[PDB]
């Protein structure tokens, strides 16, 4: 959430850096790790003020972040992780029904078939 | 009735022993008189009308790099009027006889004009002016004031004596220079003292004869 | 008091005066206060005069300036509120204060002007008319309205010590009714008024001061704490049990006010203040006469319904209402009809089973009314005449006689007036009950036609061309009959007929509803319109129809009592009360409820507590008005529309309602969406958060039937939700839709408050409303989220948080329910609450089997312990081994537990807390049956 409001332009090197950090400080299970950053995301598109910030998050969440999992899966049967990590989310149904009335649209559609692109 | 009293206290180490002796006799008596009844707690400050006390208390020149005068707010309450005179501590004097009455006197009638700008809903009032002092004035012109900067005592306690201020002298010991400048202050056109020793010329105020 | 100069300091810097404001504002009082502060002040620092003189300061005295002018004026009036102002500074002054005192008191005493008549005969009172208006009392300070009410007392106390038959002045009873209003003169007021008032104007034996302190409790008082309801109902009985009572003035008025007091008992008051006068059950019954009897019964069973008294229990024995049943059985014997008696609790059902008394034939009252027919037509002395007919203990005939008498010779001789004043008011309504009887049996045995046309011709005339009987009162005693199957309906046709086929009470309510309006403390010319009514329809009730048309017309000069308040119209309400619930009990009479809510349902304006009756009456019938939603429509657009003219838009019914389900049936109803009860609740957290619009409307809650707006809102919203045609489920499950679907308008941050509201409204629903929550509950545990899928396994202690829903994590249904299910049940009543041991043991306990689940039906059932073993106690005991039964099948069917530890501090917890060794024979079965581990951290169980 930091990452998102602050720098959006960061590059995701930096990023992924720090997310491992933060994974080896406190030993973070992969799954759960993967829950978090969408749950982040999801949190930070639904609290976000109408306007720029609106198109900067989108983005955040759909451009940025699915290319951090693809450069931490290449630093680490990632597959078998960001799956159970979106099972995980999609039992949060009013998450993603709040993130779906701010979106207008089914969000987790987009983002299923963004990380099927990504691989 | 309405009245604009203030006093002006030697604070040094004359009139240190003798002061708690004259509140007694003198100076507590003479506020009741301001104040009918003594007081108790009820006064209230703040009611422009009516009688307002006031301090100032004055020095010799060895506080050196300190000021010469302290003066108090003016004050409705009687009450808060003796907590200030109790709370004079005289710690002053050295190796010297007199003392700063230039210096009171001319805070004294900067108070009588911050007054007389004060009210306005009576023209003149009772303009009551004490000087509780032991000791002779020195003879410096007054350095420490605006508008009254460079006169002496005589000139200043003229100008008391003129405008109708009823100046009034207490003191322990009985002095000469005090009893010259009481006869000075003639307001324009009764043995009051309880002890002997005491010399107490009062122009304006009522205070048990003895 | 002395601290309050530093105050005024901080608040007051000033250098000048402070202008005097306008006066004929009331809130220019509110300017003055400071000043009042400073005399007051002045007044007390007089003891010790010159010791702690406060002088006034110099921004109060111009004010001080104006009170003093103002004091020396003698030439004053009420024009302006400077009275006020005198009245306020001066009221701790011994001679000061009586020239503001005398100068408002004598304008609503009223001496030396005149006599003005009250209606009737004989009646005289004096002369003023017009009472203080309420902001002039809200606009006094408490000593002002103290000293008033102190001094309205002793005027009162010694016009009843001088035996005078000039009664008293309108505008004075008024304005102490007005005054009993003020709960901040409590001990001075009401608490006054039936400690000390009331017995000593018993004790003096006025009857001129006792009637109009009853009809003003009758008609003028709003919110009374019940406990001095109850024994102002304890007085009446007693006064009913003394005091000769032939005058029937008196009679019916006590009769009445008794009426008055017992239906309007609050659903939850019943039992806490009947809890305290159970010892001495016969201070509050009625001996004699047993229509006041019956109302109680009737009260008690709505009381017992709405508060849900009797679930948890099946038998009437070892409660507060078999003292009370048991006293009325005696002095009362009377028997409920089966219509009646099927809408009842189940306990008083059990108990009116039993205590059945017989009664007589219909042939063998026909018999007993001939022989004392031809009795009447053979025998003609009259003093023997006079003694037989009215021989006490003889069965009561006497109307029946008259009836026989004027059915054919259509005329009474001089010696029936002559019996009937010699009868007395007590043993009339016994006549009238024995003639109800009768009627009801020769209009069945009547072949409808013109006979019939004439036989409520007669009965009409009865009524009132010759005034033997009050409407109310004839229509009460029918109305309140055992009476089954087509006689039931032939006297409820009798009640239809009598009401709706003259004009003579049309005429009277009509009149009244287009020329009155019930706002009493806004008006001051109410004298003028009631002598306007009392003209125009003069009420007797000394027989004088029957005095003028008996043939050597007999004239009665007897005093009529003070009437400010009464009349026939706003006597029939709490009559007409019983008469709708009867209507809704019987089934094939529905069209008569129909008409009557047609003609007189405009009556309803004038109702002291509509709301609440509609609430009683939809939650009380709401098994009968399941079917019939036509009817139910009928009458809460009757109840409600009646008062549409003096009550603001949008008082009761949402606007959405009212476009809506404002509309006649194509076999369309309107079924609501779920916006509409989006917008009921956001109307109750409205008005709970306090919102400065407001979605209602603001009123005067020391006179509305409602305390707070709170629990208006609250009324308004349950009532206009049991009056919709859709069925309970729809809505229960739509209620908690609001909160467990995702939903627009209900904002996240403040979820609390909605589900608050959801469990208030759906607490004070009916059974079928609240039932849904239990489907819901079933729902969930049987849920793929808690059985099979783990996947979302997050530890379940973080789960069953909801508190969760600060992050956006709230999981689902899971977490949701679990706030919902504790939102609704920390409001149920203890009778709602003890259908969960039924729910867990029956249906719960056969579908637990993984442990999420357990723990699940822990963290809902857990924290109401407390709540059971304050006030249940077996049904704590129920839930420990329903808790242990759960425990033990999810050991059985599942290879090993993850949460041991927080289970087995759970049970040590209620165990140590809650339930101690009452389980310990039943316990040691199931922690015999268990797994080794669990064994080893629950043997300290057994001990």
């Amino acid at each position: 959430l930091l990452e998102g409001t602050m720098n959006l332009t960061g590059e995701t090197q930096s990023l992924v850096e720090q997310l491992t950090m933060v994974k080896r400080m406190q030993h973070i299970p992969t799954p759960l790790f993967v829950l978090e950053i969408w749950k982040a995301c999801f949190v930070g598109l639904i609290e976000s003020p109408e306007g720029t910030e609106e198109l900067k998050w989108t983005a955040f969440t759909f451009l940025k972040i699915p290319q951090v999992l693809v450069k931490l899966k290449k630093y680490s049967d990632f597959t078998e992780d960001v799956n159970c990590a979106f099972e995980f989310l999609l039992k949060l149904t009013p998450l993603l029904d709040k993130a779906d009335q701010r979106c207008n649209c089914d969000c987790t559609n987009f983002l299923l078939q963004e990380c099927g692109k990504q691989g | 009735v309405v009245a604009d009293v203030v006093f002006v206290i030697e604070g040094t180490a004359n009139l240190g022993p003798y002061f708690e002796g004259l509140r007694k006799h003198y100076l507590l008596p003479a506020i009741e008189y301001f104040n009918g009844g003594p007081p108790a707690e009820t006064d209230f400050g703040g009611d422009y009308g009516g009688t307002q006390y006031s301090l100032v208390v004055f020095n010799t020149v060895d506080c050196a790099p300190e000021s010469y005068v302290q003066c108090h707010a003016p004050t409705s309450s009687a009450y808060e009027f003796v907590t200030w005179l109790d709370g004079i501590k005289f710690m002053g004097g050295g190796g010297e006889s007199c003392s700063l009455i230039a210096e009171g006197l001319s805070t004294a009638l900067q108070l009588f004009d911050d007054f007389k700008k004060m009210r306005e809903q009576i023209g003149q009032t009772h303009r009551v002016c004490l000087l509780i002092c032991n000791s002779p004035p020195y003879l410096l012109p007054a350095v420490e004031s605006t508008t009254y900067s460079g006169c002496t005592t005589e000139n200043l306690v003229q100008q008391i004596g003129e405008r109708g201020i009823h100046f009034s002298i207490v003191s322990p010991r009985k002095l000469p220079a005090l009893r010259l400048l009481f006869e000075k202050a003639a307001p324009p056109a009764t043995d009051v003292s309880q002890d002997p020793r005491h010399m107490v010329l009062v122009r304006g105020l009522v205070l048990p004869v003895g | 008091f002395l601290p309050v100069m530093k105050l005024f300091d901080l608040l007051y810097p000033e250098k000048e005066y402070i202008p005097v404001p306008d006066i004929n504002k009331p809130q220019s009082t509110h300017a003055f206060a400071m000043t009042c502060i400073w005399i007051h002040l002045n007044r007390k620092a007089q003891n010790d005069n010159s010791k702690l003189q406060i002088p006034i300061p110099h921004s109060l005295r111009l004010h001080h300036e104006f009170l003093q002018q103002s004091l020396r004026n003698k030439s004053l009036q009420m024009n302006d509120y400077k009275i006020a102002l005198l009245c306020n500074a001066y009221s701790t002054n011994s001679e000061c204060f009586t020239l503001p005192m005398g100068a408002l008191v004598e304008t609503i005493y009223g001496n030396g002007i005149m006599r003005i008549p009250l209606p009737g005969t004989n009646c005289m009172a004096s002369g003023s008319i017009t009472p203080l208006p309420m902001n002039l009392l809200d606009s006094l300070t408490v000593h002002a309205k103290m000293s008033l009410i102190h001094s309205i007392a002793t005027r009162v106390i010694k016009l009843a010590h001088a035996k005078s038959s000039v009664a008293l002045a309108p505008a004075l009873v008024e304005t102490y009714s007005r005054l009993l209003v003020y709960m901040e003169i409590e001990s001075l007021g009401i608490k006054g008024f039936i400690s000390q008032l009331l017995p000593t104007v018993f004790k003096s034996h006025a009857w001129g001061i006792l009637h109009t302190l009853l009809e003003m409790f009758s008609y003028r008082m709003h919110h009374i704490q019940p406990h001095y309801r109850v024994q102002l109902l304890s007085h009446l009985h007693t006064l009913a049990a003394v005091a000769q009572t032939n005058q029937n003035q008196l009679h019916l008025c006590v009769e009445s006010t008794a009426l008055r007091l017992i239906t309007a008992l609050g659903s939850s008051e019943v039992q806490p203040q009947f809890t305290r006068f159970l010892s001495d059950p016969k201070t509050v019954l009625s001996a004699e006469s047993e229509e006041l009897n019956r109302a109680l019964i009737l009260t008690l069973a709505r009381a017992t319904h709405v508060t849900d008294f009797f679930t948890g229990s099946d038998s009437i024995q070892g409660t507060w209402c078999k003292d009370i049943l048991q006293t009325i059985m005696s002095f009362t014997p009377h028997n409920w009809a089966s219509h009646t008696l099927s809408c009842f609790p189940g306990p008083l059902q059990a108990f009116f089973k039993q205590n059945n008394v017989p009664q007589e034939s219909r042939f063998n009252l026909k018999k007993n009314v001939e022989e004392e027919y031809r009795k009447w037509k053979s025998m003609s002395n009259e003093n023997d005449i006079i003694t037989h007919f009215s021989m006490q203990g003889s069965p009561p005939l006497f109307l029946c006689l008259l009836w026989k008498m004027l059915l054919e010779t259509d005329h009474i001789n001089q010696i029936g007036y002559r019996v009937l004043e010699r009868i007395g008011a007590r043993a009339l309504v016994a006549h009238v009950r024995t003639f109800a009887d009768f009627l009801v049996y020769e209009f069945s045995t009547s072949a409808g036609g013109q006979q019939l046309n004439k036989c409520i011709e007669i009965l009409n005339d009865m009524v009132w061309k010759y005034n033997i009987v009050t409407l109310d009162r004839l229509i009460l005693c029918l109305a309140m009959r055992s009476h089954e199957g087509n006689e039931a309906q032939v006297c409820y046709f009798i009640i239809q007929l009598l009401l709706l086929k003259p004009n003579d009470f049309r005429n009277r309510v009509s009149d009244f509803v287009k020329e009155n309006s019930p706002e009493h403390w806004l008006q001051n010319d109410w004298h003028t319109k009631h002598m306007n009514y009392h003209k125009k329809y003069p009420e007797k009730l000394y027989f004088e129809g029957l005095a003028e048309q008996v043939d050597p017309p007999v004239q009665i000069q007897s005093p009529y009592l003070p009437i400010y308040f009464g009349n026939v119209c706003l006597r029939f309400l709490p009559v007409f009360d019983i008469v709708i619930h009867r209507f809704l009990e019987l089934l094939p009479v529905s069209k008569s409820l129909e008409t009557l809510l047609d003609h007189l349902g405009g009556l309803y304006k004038f109702h002291d507590r509509p709301v609440t009756y509609l609430y009683n009456t939809l939650h009380y019938y709401e098994m009968h008005l399941r079917d019939r939603a036509f009817l139910k429509r009928k009458l809460v657009h009757a109840i409600i529309g009646s008062l549409k003219d003096n009550r603001p838009q949008g008082w009761c019914l949402s606007d959405t309602y009212l476009k809506c389900a404002m509309n006649a049936r194509e076999e369309n109803p309107w079924v609501p969406d779920d916006t509409y009860y989006c917008r009921l609740i956001g109307r109750l957290v409205d008005t709970m958060a306090g919102k400065s619009p407001g979605p209602f409307p603001n009123c005067d809650w020391r006179f509305n039937e409602f305390p707070n707006p709170a629990a208006h809102a609250l009324h308004v919203t349950c009532v206009e939700l049991m009056a919709l045609a859709v069925s309970g489920k729809e809505v229960g499950n739509a209620l908690l839709n609001v909160v467990l679907k995702s939903q627009p308008l209900v904002p996240r941050e403040n979820i609390t408050a909605w589900m608050n509201a959801i469990g208030l409204i759906i607490t004070a629903l009916p059974e079928p409303y609240w039932i849904v929550l239990h489907d819901r509950i079933v729902s969930v545990i049987s849920s793929p989220s808690l059985t099979s899928e783990t996947e979302w396994v997050g530890y379940p202690f973080r789960l069953f948080d909801f508190t969760a829903c600060h992050q956006s994590y709230s999981e689902m249904s899971c977490s949701y329910t679990l706030a919902l299910a504790h939102a609704v049940w920390h409001h149920s009543s203890i009778g709602q609450l003890s259908l969960i041991p039924k729910f867990l043991t029956e249906v719960l306990l056969p579908i637990v089997k993984t442990e999420f689940q357990l723990l699940y039906v822990y963290h809902l059932v857990g924290p109401f312990l407390q709540r059971f073993q304050q006030e249940r106690t077996r049904c704590m005991i129920e839930i420990g081994v329903a808790f242990y039964d759960m425990l033990l099948n999810v050991d059985q069917c599942s290879t090993h537990l993850n949460y041991m530890d927080p289970i087995c501090d759970f049970l040590y917890h209620m165990k140590y807390m809650f339930t101690g060794d009452s389980v310990k024979e039943q316990v040691e079965k199931i922690i015999c049956n268990l797994k080794p581990a669990l064994k080893l951290r629950l043997r300290f169980i057994t001990h």
